[PDB]
RNA sequence: ACCGGCGGACGGCUCAGUAACACGUCGGUAACCUACCCUCGGGAGGGGGAUAACCCCGGGAAACUGGGGCUAAUCCCCCAUAGGCCUGGGGUACUGGAAGGUCCCCAGGCCGAAAGGGAGCCGUAAGGCUCCGCCCGAGGAUGGGCCGGCGGCCGAUUAGGUAGUUGGUGGGGUAACGGCCCACCAAGCCGAAGAUCGGUACGGGCCGUGAGAGCGGGAGCCCGGAGAUGGACACUGAGACACGGGUCC
């Protein structure tokens, strides 16, 4: 698969950056979280505790898919913002 | 008619639970709520029932009562009959809400035979 | 003496608390202009308008007419058969909303 | 409103001057009672979310306000329902960025960046004027706030004129007089949002409005009502206009 | 858990009643009310009181409910000042198309405020410095009340209808104008251009059909109205004669 970044926008009042993305597959099933946000982590330099991924979403008759995701430069103010059951889907904190 | 008295040490906040049925039942019909009468005259051994001693020519007076059906007495109403009025507070009925009104069974002022429960209060 | 609408106040004066021109009364709103067809009751009159109404389906017209009760000045005194103009108030009684505040041709 | 005030407002009936989606969702924020009215202003909380885009739910965008980081005419607000109308001043000092709020060419409420420099001032239509105990005058601008003034100047004022206010403090610097080559901008109507100058007042009896003719730029002339023109410079605009 | 504050009058449901200022549209209120919100101008002085919760004893088949003891507040009540309202006599500062309106000065009365309370730091302490708050006045905003002109069904095998009825004068009542209701004086008001009465229906934006002119419908979504088994009537509140609050038949 290829990422291609599409925008990167910065956002001082929450804290965060807001990540767009593009993944090019053909012939692929649609690419996990984890190989995204390894893939991710490695192509921008971020630290993997404080990266979430929204969504990764799939078309109809295409060999690409769209993605958008976020990155916080404090693990207390990801706490404080992100609703809970994001970051148990993404596996940053464990469900009871 | 049987009565079953409640009587109040009001200088201490220790009440005291008799029951009394025969001619010294007799002698309470017919008072009001608000008037005293000797306790010596109607009976009781006193200093048995607090285990204190008590001033000599102490007395009670009326201050409430149930009947037998469960409703109180209210001292604004004149006779022995049972009404059913219309209220907003007092006793008899507790409002709960701004404002709020109910329509309550209530007894009179004098004692009868159907009222079970008389409260009263000593009086130094 | 003016009161917005631009044109001669009456010759005499009255002591009517109910006139525009030398009482408290106000006026506000539509201004009208019509025939008197009656004045029976005391300081009443009725006065009478005509107007077209345009038929769509029949692509004609038809005559129709209004009637309105008003308000009749001492110091004016309209009589059966004149134009006047008439102006809106406040209510005044259940039927009169309106007073005549000039005689444009006496009958 | 059987028995009382209401408390909602549907997608559907919203004001026209907005910019929102009327069939993503069934409800509507609707706005407390404040400054402007209800056909010249718009929450905040769509400012924050939909218009700059800073939030992405309402959740989060309550966060931000209650925060302090936003300020209206230079004051914190932190109600999601404060209602922010025409010729305001939009302040985010952490970003450092700087709105005032206009009307579009079709009558929407719009965001026009500034200089830090023009976020000072603030333009107010005198929209009434009074007496007021201790023999005071009140003046009562088109936002409806309110100043006093002496009786000595009580001939430097009048209705429709424009007074150049620096905020917060609320300290008078200008006087725009109404007169023939002034300069406005038309705030409502089928001409809104065309400028130019004064050539002609009219007035008609019983109560009706008075009217006035303006010539743009380009030398055509058009006619308005003398409320909807906003009094902005003596020959030229004293504030950036779009 | 209890006392206390705000909310529960919105939202949701249905179309029985209603041919009417119910609804659509243009105007008016100089004839009116408005808790929450915004701006400006001021104020927060001195006293008093009970009671829930809690302890003792209970009554009643239950629904409910009694007596005694003890206590606090942003709970309740007084005094002062500010302030509000009515009437009579002057002066002409404001808005407006136009002052029974606003402002200034005398005079006789009546009504009549407030919680410097709570939280955190620096304070050794003293006291600051922020945050949320309480009362009065002027204006706005929001939500409404009331009024007018115009517009939209069928029947003559329904032709006369009305007597507080139509208008005037003097009052009462209302948040406010008004036969809205009284006392007195007149004979008015509506009608073959269809009154009165009867029938059938919530009104509109719209929807079905047709080349069009037209003809037919108006449950579902939005705006307005009305109702809570039928018929009457009140308490609290800024707002109700209140669908999950009260009284009678
Ligand atoms: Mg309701
Ligand atoms: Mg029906
Ligand atoms: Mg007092
Ligand atoms: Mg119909
Ligand atoms: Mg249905
Ligand atoms: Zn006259």
């Amino acid at each position: 698969m290829e990422i291609k970044i599409t925008e990167v926008k910065e956002n001082k009042l929450i804290g965060r950056k807001e990540i767009y993305f593009e993944i090019y597959h053909p012939g692929e099933p649609t690419p996990s979280r984890k190989d995204v946000k390894g893939k991710l982590v490695a192509m921008l330099d971020l630290n993997p505790e404080t990266t979430v991924i929204q969504y990764i979403r799939s078309y109809f008759g295409s060999y690409k898919s769209k993605g958008y995701a976020k990155y916080y430069y404090d693990k207390d103010r990801m706490l404080y913002i992100e609703p809970e059951y994001i970051l148990i889907r993404d596996g940053i904190i464990e469900k009871k | 008619a049987t009565f079953k008295l409640v009587i109040s040490d009001p200088k201490t906040g220790i009440a005291k639970q008799i029951e009394i049925t025969g001619p010294e039942a007799e002698k309470l019909i017919g008072k009001r709520i608000g008037d005293q009468i000797p306790v010596k005259e109607l009976g009781i051994n006193l200093n048995e029932l607090f285990g204190k001693e008590f001033p000599e020519d102490v007395k009670m007076e009326i201050r409430g009562g149930t009947d037998k059906d469960g409703f109180p007495m209210r001292p604004d109403i004149h006779g022995p009959r049972r009404v059913r009025i219309l209220l907003s507070k007092g006793p008899g009925f507790r409002p709960k809400e701004k404002g709020e009104r109910r329509k309550k069974t209530v007894r009179g002022n004098t004692i009868s035979p159907e009222i079970v429960q008389v409260n009263v209060k000593l009086v130094y | 003496r003016d009161i917005g609408l631009r044109i001669q106040p009456p010759a005499e004066k009255c002591d009517d608390p109910k006139c525009p021109w030398h009482g408290h009364l106000k006026i506000h709103g539509r201004v009208f202009e019509g025939i008197v067809v009656s004045d029976k009751p005391r300081k009443t009159v009725t006065v009478e308008r005509q107007y077209y109404h345009y038929l769509k389906k029949y692509e004609r017209y038809e005559l129709r007419r209004s009637r309105i009760h008003a308000h009749n000045p001492p110091c004016i005194n309209a009589k059966v058969g004149d134009r006047v103009l008439i102006a809106e108030t406040r209510p005044l009684s259940k039927t009169k909303h309106f007073v005549v505040v000039a005689v444009l041709e006496r009958a | 409103a059987r028995k009382g005030p209401k408390r909602h407002l549907k997608r559907l009936a919203a004001p026209t001057s907005w910019y929102i989606e009327r069939k993503a969702y069934k409800w509507a924020v609707r706005p407390r009672p404040g400054p402007h009215n209800m056909r010249t202003s718009i929450p905040l909380l769509y400012i924050v979310r939909d218009y700059l885009g800073y939030a992405k739910t309402a959740r989060e965008a309550r966060k931000i306000l209650n925060e302090g980081k936003f300020l209206v005419d230079g004051r914190v607000r932190k109600d999601y329902k404060f209602p922010v109308g025409i010729m305001d001043v939009v302040s985010i000092p952490e970003t450092g960025e700087h709105y005032r709020v206009l009307p579009n060419r079709i009558g929407k409420l719009i965001l026009h960046p500034i200089s830090e420099e023009e976020a000072n001032i603030k333009p107010l239509r005198i929209r009434n004027k009074r007496m007021v105990k201790g023999a005071k005058i009140q003046l009562n601008f088109h936002d409806g706030t309110n100043h006093l003034i002496p009786l000595s100047e009580k001939d430097n004022y009048f209705t429709s004129y424009t007074v150049l206010m620096k905020v917060p403090e609320r300290e008078i610097l200008e006087v725009l007089p109404f007169e023939k080559g002034a300069y406005v901008f038309v705030t409502q109507g089928k001409n809104v949002a065309r400028k130019g100058r004064i050539v002609e007042i009219k007035k008609f009896p019983m109560g009706w409005p008075d009217v006035v003719t303006i010539e743009d730029e380009e030398g055509e002339l058009f006619d308005t009502l003398k409320e909807y023109a906003f009094v902005v410079g003596r020959d030229k605009p004293r504030i950036s206009l779009p």
